[PDB]
């Protein structure tokens, strides 16, 4: 699968300076002259925020400070008038192939230091290894039978995102080919929920699981995200700690 | 890829035209059921596209919105019906040469709507190709040319819709073909049922069952062509498909004339040399 590499692991910049973050794909990510690239911004302890799609189109409502550029296998995100607001981690995602991938993440830091869709995730906080697990994302303020993809994603320690799977309102579902044999995504329209089931979770599955709503346009864009639910797989019970 | 697509589309559509002429001009009574013929062609093409998807492209998941396919289908049907009405109202050769001028409207509509920008070399090459093809075809008051203009406009709109679909949804060729053909089949079936031609055609077929054979064969040919055409639509874009279609018609006419040894008028010589010049310039910078 395509592997995205972000050259600067962490960038130290001053207020008002222009910052450029580079992303590179292992393979060409252009499909008929359009680059299927997305840029997201994740503040600490918060779900990633959708910023750019197509490597050049700024999402509506985003400040004009952000801009995208590049093509082929090299892309860049530019913020000329950086302020305190845009201090976070930045991720580059490719929608060229079914296993959508996110970059390692670039951290930015300063020197001297009913009207929308609501999603809520629930699931056990601690699980022993090899025990089947099931997380439930409940949607309020919207119906999951309308035109929107509903995706399950997870973030490991170290902020390495990984798109698990998704289900479309038509019921058509797609999975990460790596995990297609281990996980299963289902939905229940009566309660307006969708569930992700994992079989024989191992210690490597410890992560924060998000349920997001995405619309496909020049690639899949996870505009709306849930608040994330932690999941810790351990061989011992966590008590008095 | 381009030579393969050119060869395949040329031969398949040559046989398609042969079969269409054989079916229409059989004179078994007279065949006045063009609409149901197009309906059968669309149904067969849709079935073929479904087979191709099931056997080759199972992994892919379509992302295109249904309304886009509906719009493309209605535009294509409008173009077809306008062209047929113009042919009814105007002599056959004029309709042919008018339909040969597809690239100009396709490019103009694309520029106006999608805001695409082309180098002036492409502009000159397309203009020269179109002019040469028109000149080579026989060249010698309204209310019949307006229908041809409307058909050209609808073809350009279809090209714009296909370009937008492939650009912003990465629509696969097979999925695009299947969906467009399904919507076209629905609309044509509704029209046939309303107009009542279904029953007349069914009685005509029952009276002369042999027609069925040819029809089926005829339909099959169309399927193959559409495949290649849609491939050319996705890999290279609607403008390249339009240019390919126009050039294929020109080459077919040139081959038929030379086979018949019809005295090639000097204007036709200028037309062919212009077509070659434009094609070569486009290829050198394509
Ligand atoms: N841009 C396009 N999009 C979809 N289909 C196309 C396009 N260009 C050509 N085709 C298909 O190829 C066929 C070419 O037919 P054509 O030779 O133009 O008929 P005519 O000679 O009566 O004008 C059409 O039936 C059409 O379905």
């Amino acid at each position: 699968d395509i592997v995205m590499t972000q050259s600067p692991a962490s960038l130290t910049v001053s207020l008002g300076q222009s910052v450029t973050i580079s992303c590179r794909a292992s393979e060409n990510v252009e499909y008929y002259g359009t680059s299927l690239m997305q840029w997201y911004q994740q503040k600490p302890g918060q779900p990633p925020k959708f910023l750019i799609y197509g490597a050049s189109n700024i999402e509506s409502g985003v400040p004009a400070r952000f801009s995208g550029s590049g093509s082929g296998t090299d892309f860049s995100l530019n913020i000329h008038p950086v302020e305190e607001d845009d201090i976070a981690m930045y991720f580059c995602q490719q929608s060229r192939k079914v296993p959508y991938t996110f970059g390692s993440g670039t951290k930015l830091e300063i020197k001297g230091s009913s009207g929308e869709v609501q999603l809520q995730e629930s699931g056990p906080g601690l699980v022993k290894p090899s025990q089947s697990l099931s997380l439930t994302c409940s949607v309020t303020g919207y119906s999951i039978t309308s035109d929107y993809y509903w995706n399950w994603i997870r973030q490991f320690p170290g902020n390495k995102l990984e798109w698990m799977a998704y289900i479309r309102y038509d019921g058509t579902s797609d999975y990460n080919p790596s995990l297609k044999n281990r996980i299963s995504i289902t939905r229940d329209t009566s309660k307006n929920q969708f569930f992700l089931k994992l079989n024989s979770v191992a210690t490597e599955d410890t992560a924060t699981y998000y349920c997001a709503r995405a619309y496909y346009y020049d690639g899949i864009n996870f505009d709306y995200w849930g608040q994330g639910t932690t999941l810790t797989v351990s061989s011992e019970n966590l008590y008095f700690q | 890829r381009l030579p393969l697509c050119f060869l395949g589309v040329f031969v398949c559509y040559f046989y398609y035209g042969i079969l269409q002429a054989k079916i229409t001009r059989g004179k078994y009574e007279t065949f006045t059921f063009a609409l149901t013929l197009v309906f059968i062609q669309c149904v067969i093409n849709a079935v073929f596209a479904k087979i191709l998807i099931q056997f080759f492209d199972t992994a892919r998941v379509d992302h295109t919105r249904s309304w886009l396919y509906a719009a493309c289908s209605i535009s294509y049907l409008g173009a077809m019906v306008s062209s047929n009405s113009a042919l009814q109202f105007v002599n056959y050769p004029t309709q042919v040469l008018g339909k040969s001028c597809k690239p100009i409207p396709v490019m103009l509509l694309g520029v106006t709507l999608l805001k695409k920008k082309y180098p002036l070399a492409k502009y000159l090459c397309v203009l020269l190709i179109v002019a040469g093809v028109a000149l080579f075809m026989y060249k010698p008051v309204g209310y019949g040319e307006l229908l041809l203009l409307l058909s050209l406009t609808l073809d350009g709109l279809t090209g714009v819709s296909q370009d937008h679909m492939r650009a912003h949804y990465q629509t696969g060729s097979n999925h695009m073909m299947l969906n467009i053909n399904l919507w076209s089949t629905l609309l044509l079936g509704m029209g046939i049922l309303f107009t009542g031609e279904l029953w007349e055609f069914l009685s005509f077929a029952e009276r002369y069952p042999a027609i069925i054979y040819n029809i089926l064969l005829f339909g099959l040919t169309s399927a193959l062509g559409q495949s290649f055409i849609f491939m050319t639509v996705v890999y290279f874009g609607p403008l390249t498909c339009s240019i390919i279609t126009t050039t294929r018609k020109f080459f077919t006419i040139l081959a038929s004339v030379i086979l018949f040894a019809n005295p090639i008028s000097p204007m036709q010589w200028v037309g062919t040399v212009l077509v070659f010049l434009g094609l070569g310039l486009d290829a050198k910078f394509g």
